[PDB]
């Protein structure tokens, strides 16, 4: 019939893993870490114990409990020599703070193994297991997304040092037979692959795809009552107005100040003539009772239809020396905000739900592993969503040509390698199509693919970008 | 084999994994909250 839509159909890609085979089984020695920590001894001690003897790896035994700094256990790792393997099992049958989820006693440990093995002269992969932290497919069900984050900061710390990581493995929980049928022909494959995910049959790897765009027809309600948090904040105030041109007599543009944060003139007056009077906002989000007293604020009729979850929390992402807490504190508004709506919405009908995440969780660009948590946070939280039968999404964004705040020095560093920018005009019909054809996790960016391979390969192999032919120049 | 079939059986498993990937299904839109969106399956799983 016809397309006109060449940008947002090349703009379109997924994640999925293709069967993997494997690699080459060895019979070497070293001294293995396996950290097994203070409460985590179970049958998998005995299981890594036996395999690693029968490979010949003599097994480090070591205890580890609650934050211990960076310094002790770099000082007892340089006692025993070199380590040729590490099996983090730090993560597995552990349970989550859920009052602080975001802060888990597990990415802070990790990241003290890494700092301390770092200043250990070490250069060893840190391989570390997880419990259905991702899926195959929307058959299976994920029951955490903090072991998301911890996939997601891994796979930073990967970019960050090729050294010293290595091994991003996944376990069903309560199995044996995924480890013990692979062992070493994971831990020890010759092969380059690290999103490794062991399940029944074979092995699965993280693959980048691109997606297509059929046909479709219905379209979204576009009036109702809508809650877009995050304010103006840039990005939200052109949303705002697509919104506006789109017809909505009432939405919800919520900010940490609301109205006494900007207010502005122009933007009341689209929304007026466009629309009518949308409430804007009276509290933060990060807060329960903030939710609860916008809950309150709700009047009658055209009732809320969907929520954009928009937060402007973001501030860093940079490594350095990094810890779990300071992550946790510099995004408590968008994951405490996005429980709040999650457990305020469980009854009530919706017809979108946008988490409204961005770009750089996907690969994990360095100078962004403080956004990474949150971006698989929101995922988790949209496939758990999905799985159970209410809408979501999760859309990953790059850099606006108008984003004030999101476009300086880092988007020209992007800019001379990989993308370059995107109008937010075409970001509104992506968005449209997106959520025509029941998407869950779309990404939408465009990538100058020559220059992203020679900023990204450097000196990690790594079999992710493979599967797509516009990407072998 | 038919040596592989009878030990199976006398061991007493199953074979249901789930929906493969190399056929490239959509595996996305075959299910949604609606079970009479045009499109969409019921099935979450097995023998293939």
């Amino acid at each position: 019939r016809s397309t006109e839509v060449d940008e947002v159909s090349a703009l379109r890609y997924r994640i999925e893993w293709r069967p993997t085979g494997a690699g080459e089984p060895a019979r070497l020695d070293g001294t293995w870490l396996v950290a097994k920590y203070a409460g985590t001894a179970d049958e998998t001690s005995t299981a890594a114990r036996e395999a690693l003897e029968s490979a010949g790896a003599r097994v480090r035994e070591l205890v580890v409990d609650a934050r211990c700094g960076r310094d002790e256990l770099a000082e007892r790792l340089r006692s025993v020599g070199e380590v040729a393997g590490v099996l983090s099992l730090l993560a597995v049958d552990e349970a989550e703070p859920e009052e602080a989820p975001l802060a888990l006693a597990s990415l802070a440990d990790t990241l003290s193994l890494v700092q301390a093995m770092v200043s250990a002269e070490l250069g060893c992969p840190l391989w570390t297991v997880t419990e259905s932290a991702v899926a195959t497919g929307p058959f299976e069900r994920v029951r955490n997304a903090a072991h998301g984050a911890l996939w997601g900061v891994g796979r930073v710390i990967a970019l960050e040092n090729p050294a010293v990581w290595g091994g991003l493995v996944d376990v069903p929980a309560g199995s044996v037979a995924e480890l013990a049928r692979h062992l070493a022909a994971v831990v020890s494959g010759g092969a380059g692959e690290d999103q490794l995910a062991l399940r029944a049959d074979g092995v699965y790897g993280r693959r980048w795809v691109r997606a297509a765009a059929p046909a479709t027809d219905d379209e979204w309600k576009p009036t109702g009552t809508v809650l877009v948090t995050g304010g103006t904040g840039g990005v939200g105030g052109q949303i705002a107005r697509w919104l506006a041109r789109r017809g909505a007599p009432h939405l919800l543009l919520v900010s940490r100040s609301g109205p006494d944060a900007d207010g502005a003139g122009e933007l009341v007056a689209e929304l007026e003539a466009l629309g009518a009077r949308t409430t804007v906002a009276a509290c933060d989000v990060t807060d329960r009772e903030s939710v609860r007293e916008l809950l309150g604020g709700i009047g009658d009729d055209v009732p809320l239809s969907a929520v954009f979850h928009a937060a402007a929390t973001l501030d860093d992402g940079t490594v350095d020396t990094l810890t779990g807490e300071r992550i946790e504190r510099a995004s408590r508004a968008k994951v405490l905000g996005a429980r709040n709506l999650h457990e305020l919405t469980r009854e009530l009908d919706l017809t979108a739900f946008v988490l409204f995440s961005s770009f750089a969780s996907a690969f994990g660009a360095p100078g962004l592993g403080g956004y990474a948590p949150g971006n698989a946070y929101l995922d988790g939280l949209a496939q758990q969503r999905r799985s159970d039968g209410l809408p979501a999404t999760a859309v990953a964004w790059g850099t606006w040509a108008g984003s004030g705040m999101a476009e300086g020095p880092v988007a020209d560093r992007f800019r001379r390698h990989g993308v370059i920018e995107m109008p937010p005009e075409t970001a509104c019909r992506a968005l449209q199509n997106a959520l025509d054809r029941a998407e869950v996790c779309p990404i939408v960016i465009d990538v100058r693919w020559d220059r992203f391979l020679l900023a990204y390969t450097a000196q990690r192999p790594t079999r992710l970008f493979d599967e797509i032919d516009d990407a072998r120049r | 084999t038919p040596e592989e079939f009878w030990e199976l059986l006398s061991e007493g498993r199953d074979a249901v994994a789930g929906l493969p990937t190399d056929r490239g299904w959509d595996l996305d839109s075959l299910f949604h909250p609606d079970p009479t969106r045009s499109g969409t399956a019921h099935q979450r799983g097995g023998g293939f």
